[PDB]
């Protein structure tokens, strides 16, 4: 009964939130931005993507290296040694380079958003933004969300370009596979339009509410340095479950 | 207004779901991507290996999916529950008006015309009046058969024409069928 | 600012190789076309697991795809359309007069 | 010529046809 | 807890829904069982257990001392007079270690028990054949065992 | 709020119960129990790799 | 009746009689 309704509360008051950063969201993208946006824009890629690229490639060096280590050793018992391009080719393509590349997304870029606003909330470095008189949902926010729309989709191509170069390494330089039915096994069973395309397609919206839910609760949290913690999760939390929530109806949308 | 954003909280989170489900339409475990589906039924006597959710074609067309499989041990037979997708196993205006006159001219030719009642004005309009209500495609010998699609994949219902003369309504049984084939009895009977 | 505009510089370098990867070393539409490919059709009985966009040869050259494969119930058939070359299957000008007088050769035949 | 339609098809053969071609 | 029984449920769903459907052609539905077993005890469970991990608790190890380093909250510790690496350090360390093998093992049983929700409950496979493919191939002390092995490395 | 509190728990708790009984459902025990359950046996000379529990 | 031992039975053939059978 006690704790029973005060968790109803809880409940209660976060579902009221989360409509508010749907406010939020708004405020945001329907206004113009002036100059000196592109310049801040360029320095969040500066500090997300860039930043971001060197950690991809080793989790994508390392996929593909053990996706085609296993799976074609119980195969090449049957006939099929030729296959091994395939399923290396359409697992990451279409299920894991849009899942696997956002949490690590939102693992680093998804943590600095919200730090770097449960910065300048416990030091008052957002009051006195306002105070002086700018808006940070133009100022710190708009270059911020801007840029991490733009740099995932950026970077899950990169991702899944040496996910999939990586496992030609284990299997032509040590498994001694033939070159060309590697790849033209690619070429028959991998379409541009409807794998590559919508690999894409599910990327950008894994990168919209990643990123979105990255800056909100860093923006409207208390300044307690102990809960900036707890807001931490909460980035994480509402995207892996949203990531790995919105793959399910993207992949039956797409085919099934 | 402290209740505004809570209702837009309310009014995301409650279409998020809808939009959910509207990708449980085409993604294919729960509801039909079916435009006015129709049942029909089978009864086979081996039908191994046949799962639900299974194919229905016609030469290569998928048209149809299949529901359940039943069995009634007082004459041990299988029985196949199972819808077709029809607008294109359906007629319409065309084919209607076709086999409507293909049917008269032919099956109810001088062989069966002039083998008939007095009066061949109400007769005329009876093998028309008994095809308009939910005519299919599939003629009297059509028959029905387990394939194995290939050379190791997986059952599915093969629908195969025998041209005939009469067909079938929404509801009926095909009458033709046989079961699967198996290597076990194929074997011993070849060695 | 000078490293800025370096540094993401640097990242768009990258990301149009790992597009180019994907299109041009992995996936059909690499240039996969013919010239002037006109399109025929035909009639089947087993049109058993044919996904569209498969390939047509002649002596195992990939001279074109398959388009559309619809049914038809006005007489319970599959209707297969698809598209040859254009280059690789019709002759040119000095094999059209190769054939054509042989084809009159050919007509001519003695009775 | 282009356009039309070629005749004599046979469809595919399967291991429920194979059957059939022996016996 | 709350987050790796839901990756966890996800991943099973994903990696039997899409190699038996190559696999099915052949002669093999029976080998599904093994693949999702020896695929996630031997490789995956190690790795993409801690990689969210590192994403909750990895960071609220840093966040919650970058707390205590902004505000001097450490000095004043210090000046009081503890030592924080016996007080806010040994048991935030102690529980790290203990925490993630006790999850992993919890993140792959839901991890192989999602995949069979997607077999017999959706594509009709045999229940028999599912289990004892795995019997047969997953031996204790070599796999799951040493699937531990690598966790504690690995928190 | 006595309302909230009230409503909020009310479904929260009916979802997760129901939500952990048929997850715990979907595995082991926990509804495994056929009807009319009897037993015949057979003795073969070579079973040949035949398993328990299967079909 | 629910309880009985059926009588008439087959084993089954492994494949090492099929490759004596088959030469």
């Amino acid at each position: 009964m006690n704790t029973i309704a005060w968790l109803g509360r809880l409940v209660i008051e976060r579902i009221r939130g989360i409509g508010v950063a749907a406010l939020m969201l708004l405020q945001i993208i329907f206004s113009l931005p002036s100059a000196g946006g592109f310049g801040r824009f360029v320095y969040q890629m500066h500090r997300v993507g860039v930043m971001s690229l060197l950690i991809i490639t080793v989790s994508g060096l390392f996929i593909g290296l053990v996706l085609g280590l296993q799976g074609y050793s119980i195969l090449v018992n049957v006939g099929s040694e030729s296959m091994l391009g395939t399923m290396v080719s359409l697992t990451l393509l279409r299920e894991l380079a849009p899942v696997v590349a956002a949490l690590l997304f939102a693992g680093r870029a998804g943590s600095a958003l919200t730090a770097e606003i449960g910065s300048m909330k416990q030091s008052e470095q957002l009051a006195s933004m306002e105070m002086i008189g700018v808006d940070p949902l133009k100022q710190i926010v708009s270059p911020r969300l801007w840029a991490g729309i733009v740099s995932l989709p950026m970077l899950t191509v990169i991702f899944a370009a040496i996910g999939i170069v990586g496992g030609k390494l284990v299997g032509v330089d040590f498994l001694g596979v033939d070159e060309g039915s590697f790849w033209s096994g690619m070429q028959n069973n991998v379409q541009f339009g409807h794998d590559v395309v919508n690999g894409i397609i599910k990327s950008i919206v894994f990168a919209l509410l990643c990123t979105w839910i990255a800056v909100f609760q860093g923006y409207a949290c208390d300044p307690t340095p102990e809960g900036i913690a707890t807001a931490m999760t909460r980035t994480v939390v509402y995207s892996s479950l949203c990531v790995l929530g919105f793959d399910f109806v993207l992949t039956a949308v797409m085919f099934g | 207004s402290r209740t505004s954003e809570l209702a837009v909280g309310i009014f995301v989170i409650i279409f998020g779901i809808a939009l959910f489900f509207l990708a449980m339409k085409v993604s294919g475990l729960v509801g039909t991507n079916l435009s006015d589906g129709y049942t029909m039924k089978a009864q086979f006597d081996n039908v191994n290996g046949l799962k639900p959710r299974a194919k229905v074609t016609m030469s290569g067309v998928t048209i149809g999916r299949v529901d359940s499989i039943t069995l009634d041990p007082v004459t041990r037979l299988a029985t196949v529950t199972f819808d077709l997708d029809g607008k294109l196993t359906s007629f319409n205006a065309e084919q209607l008006k076709e086999v409507q006159k293909n049917a008269l001219d032919e099956l109810r030719y001088s062989s069966d015309y002039t083998q008939a009642t007095p009066a061949q004005q109400k007769t005329m309009e009876q093998q028309l009046i008994s095809n308009m209500n939910s005519i299919t495609s599939i003629d009297e010998d059509a028959y029905i058969m387990v394939a194995t699609n290939g050379l190791l994949g997986e059952k599915y219902l093969k629908i195969v024409p025998g041209g005939g003369l009469n067909y079938l309504k929404r509801g009926d049984t095909i009458s033709n069928t046989q079961g699967t084939m198996d290597l076990e009895d194929l074997i011993s009977k070849f060695i």
